């Protein structure tokens, strides 16, 4: 069955309402709580090239929601705009009532293009979608959610700043997937697992900062050499349309 | 069972936003017309990891996942909001869906006050 | 808390409308198919202000709006069912949820017819 | 929490299942009832100029629905078909699922136009709108609906008439609003908030039984000039297309 | 009351289908990415007509029709799962709902086992 | 009220939560079951001409949902696309999260038209249709059911193989309904109350395997001449494109 969280000698067990003693009393529903816990507490890689090898289209499978009562502040969220090449969208539109993560404070707004083979996408680690109070087991499109995990529990008787980083893509959900960091619409970096939320941030001020942004109508394209852990715990610009920023 | 985290990692501290049934309300803010809009509803608190409770939770959430799938692949309810009710009532039934023999130890009554009453 | 009721009018009187679940058939008139349609399902009653209980219940009303208000704020269900199933749940838990201890006010356990018995 | 109504003492008293004595017994869900109670029954003003003043539109908040399972008959209901001056539609379909108030002796449906500046339409006073069985904190279009409140209680252990009158507004929802009663699709009166149901009502029928309706293809539009409680307690035609009617 | 099967024919034999809640999986098919479509959840199962079960069983839900559509006639929600909760909550009312008496028939707690102490 | 299966004394019988004694333990919800009975266990004809003179289109009935967890392995089930004369659909598509029924022996898929007098079509005996753990009192477009009985109880404390018939009817839900068994899109037989699923499933063999079906590109119709109980208790082909096959 559920599991289900008590504190028992200081400590806190599973241990479902069949398996508790007279000690424990349960005065009302208010004892009883649900809660969502995002994966970036576990240590996972929470940039955009890692958390999309998390998730997978799939058919046959008709899609789940649980809610839950409180979630925890997130630094990392995602929100997916995805189409085949052909143009037809990727993933349902939300459902009616299904709001973004209430807070991130980096939304990873990621537009791109891929195969799609799947009528709906879920998680590979069977981990949830979280959204406003709801979580699901798949992606809706253009919503802001947070990778998580549900629990229940009987208890014993700085503002918000969100910022929002677009990407594109290409063959989104493959084994070929190539990520572009977007600073306007006509000039953009090649984008590396190890590029940090604060390096993008501080890269796109630098870009501006002096003007290396595409003055023409053309795509410009920079890169990054390679000669440039949790989030609770812590340059010359050349032209090869390609490019270079040592 | 106790619990093991098992997680390459855990952030100790949780900064958690949930929002006010009771909502203690400020004039006219709980008229919905001119109440906050649907950003503007949340309360937040900050946690240590007293008693391990944090760490403990990390892996709690994380081992409920398979049973909870499970549930979710087994119902045909769209959005399951009845979860917590139906173990309030698995609770009660545990303990007083049978007859209840008293000094028994699935029966939670104490006669202890009363049976100083009798002998007095 | 008493109710008292402070509006500038109050009709004592209460035509109400329901609906009969068990709803006693005649013939076949419980088959959907030739059943009365949404409209003629409903039954009626009159209500006199005994004990001022209608403009008591027309306070309570107004009075029960910001609560339910606050609660539907904080909710996600669409449409909200499960008030009255879940205040059941919570009458039980506030006598039966921990142990009872006999002649507690807290314990709604009576020994009297029984504890004649005993000394007799 | 949310209140509870109880008896004792041979009066209805607020107190939650937390705050019951062991002598007040609940043997089935069958004592505990959810009711709808008309906001006429307090004494407020029925009439539409009235009613729609105490309406407004505002966005951000996600509507909400309750069910309550016995409702009170009304005098006045009202049904909304509003659009913009553009002709988009102000309110939104009712969804599956709900329908009008059941029982009505008058319905106002009033037709019109306004600027509708917000997604939804809620009761500025925080009461709710009444339909089938269900209590929504917004207005739905073309939906019978009755202003009201919901009680919540611990239950201790002449046929149905329906008359619909028509109204056409311009402005709606504003400061500066105007009403029509409409006679038919050419004729109609300039609307006061001190004029009754019974009193349109027998309007209605002066002007049909003697031949004041227009004989033209042109909007006639007549008005009452001012020298002509509870609904539970209780001529010359000339023309100046406006006109009067002494 | 009991059931007397009134029906033309009864097939004596039950082969059902259900889901597993608890469904213990094998590694990762518990992931609804991984884990069966929406065809392949299912367990079976075969029943003989032991006591008359079967045949008792095809006369009652023949008998439950009348008072289940008057329920759905009378509510509002669009799809019910909760007839079986709200029971299980009516159950603990008829005995846990107000005193309860000890040595009443309505009272369903057993001095017995503790009743032999104090006479000891 | 709903009543209730609880064993007593070995033998079924009805009795709901008040009417039991303090012997009679629930320990968990578990115990507590909805199941799903069909109509072919009483002993019903199931042949579609039988079976369709059960249903009826109504209107003014809003249709309902009740659900249950477990089913019975179905001989016989229906998917029915009826259309009117006109062109435009008889009934509503299934709504989200309502699949069909999902063990059936023989599905009879009908294809056909009907003046649809009636906005759902409904159960005349008062049964449900059956789907995958839902029951409704409404028969979707295109979705297998099977008609059924639903009951609750309170417990004391060979692949799987699917064969599709399908059919065309003219005149549906009418006192003159006329079916073709259909071979192909161009071969049909005249199908009678009589033929059980596995006499058409030898019928379509035999004209297949040896060549009775529509060699041209007209629509070719057979019949079965009259000289030609319970599921679980148990020639000369000429043409007259109407024919006879003895
Ligand atoms: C609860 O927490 C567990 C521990 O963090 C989660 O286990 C994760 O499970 C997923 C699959 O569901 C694994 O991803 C796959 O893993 C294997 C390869 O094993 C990995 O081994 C080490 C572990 O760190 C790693 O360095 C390797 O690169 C491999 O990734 C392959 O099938 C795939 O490549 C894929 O990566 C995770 O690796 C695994 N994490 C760990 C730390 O072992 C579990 O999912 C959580 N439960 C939930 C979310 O419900
Ligand atoms: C429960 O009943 C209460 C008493 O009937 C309701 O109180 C009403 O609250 C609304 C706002 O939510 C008021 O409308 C606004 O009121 C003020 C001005 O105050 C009024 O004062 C007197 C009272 O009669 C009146 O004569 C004046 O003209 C004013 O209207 C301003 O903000 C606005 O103009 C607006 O009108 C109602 O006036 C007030 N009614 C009374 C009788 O005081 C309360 O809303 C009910 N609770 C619900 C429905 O949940
Ligand atoms: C529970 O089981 C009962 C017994 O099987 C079901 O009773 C069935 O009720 C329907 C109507 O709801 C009847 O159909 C109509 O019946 C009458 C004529 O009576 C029939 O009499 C005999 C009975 O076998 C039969 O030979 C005749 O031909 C008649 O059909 C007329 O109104 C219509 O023609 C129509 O057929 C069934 O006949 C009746 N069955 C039996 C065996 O009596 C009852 O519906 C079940 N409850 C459910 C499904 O909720
Ligand atoms: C573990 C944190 C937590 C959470 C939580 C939140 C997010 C993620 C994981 C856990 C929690 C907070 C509020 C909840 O729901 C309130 C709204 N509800 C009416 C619908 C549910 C869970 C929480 C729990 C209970 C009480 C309080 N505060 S406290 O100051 O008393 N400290 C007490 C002293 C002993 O342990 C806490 C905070
Ligand atoms: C106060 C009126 C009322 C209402 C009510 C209705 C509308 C608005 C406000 C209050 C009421 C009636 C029926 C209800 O639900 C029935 C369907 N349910 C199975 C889903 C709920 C509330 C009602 C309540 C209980 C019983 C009866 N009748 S009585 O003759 O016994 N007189 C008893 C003697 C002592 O106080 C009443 C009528
Ligand atoms: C009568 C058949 C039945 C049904 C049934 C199914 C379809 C139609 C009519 C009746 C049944 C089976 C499973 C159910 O739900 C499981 C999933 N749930 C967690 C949501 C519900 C009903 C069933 C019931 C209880 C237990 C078992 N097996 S047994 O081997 O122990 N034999 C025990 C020994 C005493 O009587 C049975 C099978
Ligand atoms: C993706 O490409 C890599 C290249 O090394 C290959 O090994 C792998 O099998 C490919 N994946 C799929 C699913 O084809
Ligand atoms: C950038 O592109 C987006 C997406 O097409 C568009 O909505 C936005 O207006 C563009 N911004 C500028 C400054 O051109
Ligand atoms: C990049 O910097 C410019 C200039 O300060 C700013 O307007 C823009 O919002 C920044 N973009 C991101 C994604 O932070
Ligand atoms: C124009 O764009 C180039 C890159 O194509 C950049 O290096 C250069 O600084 C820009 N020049 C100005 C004047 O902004
Ligand atoms: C509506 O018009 C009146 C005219 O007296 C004015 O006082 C009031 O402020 C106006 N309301 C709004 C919302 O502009
Ligand atoms: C009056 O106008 C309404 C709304 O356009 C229309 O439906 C109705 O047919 C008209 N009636 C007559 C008698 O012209
Ligand atoms: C007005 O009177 C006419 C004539 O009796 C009648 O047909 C019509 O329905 C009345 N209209 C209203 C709104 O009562
Ligand atoms: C024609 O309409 C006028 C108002 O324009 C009205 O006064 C008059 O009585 C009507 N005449 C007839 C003959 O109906
Ligand atoms: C259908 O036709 C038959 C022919 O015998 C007739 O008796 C019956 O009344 C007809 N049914 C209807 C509903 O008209
Ligand atoms: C038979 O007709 C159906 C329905 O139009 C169609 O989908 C199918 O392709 C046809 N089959 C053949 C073999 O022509
Ligand atoms: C009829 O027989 C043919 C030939 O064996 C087969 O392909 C087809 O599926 C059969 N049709 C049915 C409805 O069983
Ligand atoms: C052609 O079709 C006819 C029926 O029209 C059938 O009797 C005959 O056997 C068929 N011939 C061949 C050669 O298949």
């Amino acid at each position: 069955s559920i599991p289900l969280g008590v504190i028992h000698n200081s400590a806190l067990q599973v241990s479902d309402v069949d398996k508790l003693v007279c000690r424990d009393k349960l005065s009302s529903t208010n004892q009883l709580r649900s809660v969502g816990l995002n994966l970036e507490g576990n240590g996972v890689a929470t940039d955009v090239p890692s958390a999309t090898k998390r998730w997978g289209f799939r058919s046959g499978v008709p899609p789940k929601v649980v809610n839950y009562e409180a979630g925890e502040w997130a630094e990392n969220c995602y929100n997916l705009e995805i189409k085949k090449p052909d143009g037809s969208e990727c993933l349902p539109a939300a459902p009616d009532g299904i709001r973004g993560f209430p807070r991130c404070r980096y939304v990873h707004k990621v537009s791109g293009t891929g195969p799609c083979a799947g009528d709906f996408a879920f998680h590979k680690e069977g981990a949830f979608f979280l959204y406003d109070r709801l979580a699901s087991t798949v992606i809706y499109r253009g919503t802001t959610f947070a990778e998580g995990v549900v629990a229940f529990l009987i208890l014993p008787q700085s503002g918000y700043y969100s910022t929002t980083i677009r990407y594109q893509a290409t063959g989104f959900g493959t084994n070929e997937t190539e990520y572009l960091f977007e600073v306007d619409n006509l000039t953009y970096v090649q984008l590396e697992s190890r590029f940090t939320p604060q390096f993008l941030l501080q890269l796109n001020e630098t870009i501006y900062t002096s003007g290396k942004r595409s003055n023409t109508t053309g795509k410009l394209i920079w890169k990054v050499n390679p000669e440039i852990w949790a989030f609770w715990e812590t340059l010359s610009f050349t032209v090869v349309e390609s490019a270079s920023s040592g | 069972e106790a619990i093991v985290n098992a997680q390459p990692k855990c952030n100790p501290n949780l900064h958690y936003w949930t929002t006010q049934d009771e909502g203690a309300a400020i004039g006219l803010a709980w008229i919905p017309y001119f109440g906050p809009a649907a950003e503007g509803i949340y309360i937040e608190g900050l946690m240590h990891n007293q008693d391990g409770l944090i760490c403990g939770l990390r892996q709690l959430a994380n081992e409920t996942t398979q049973a909870l799938q499970l549930f979710l692949r087994a119902t045909t309810e769209l959005r399951t909001f009845s979860i917590l009710n139906r173990k309030a009532i698995d609770f009660l039934l545990q303990r007083w869906g049978g007859t209840c023999h008293i000094l028994g130890p699935d029966c939670c009554i104490e006669p202890a006050d009363w049976t100083k009453n009798i002998t007095d």
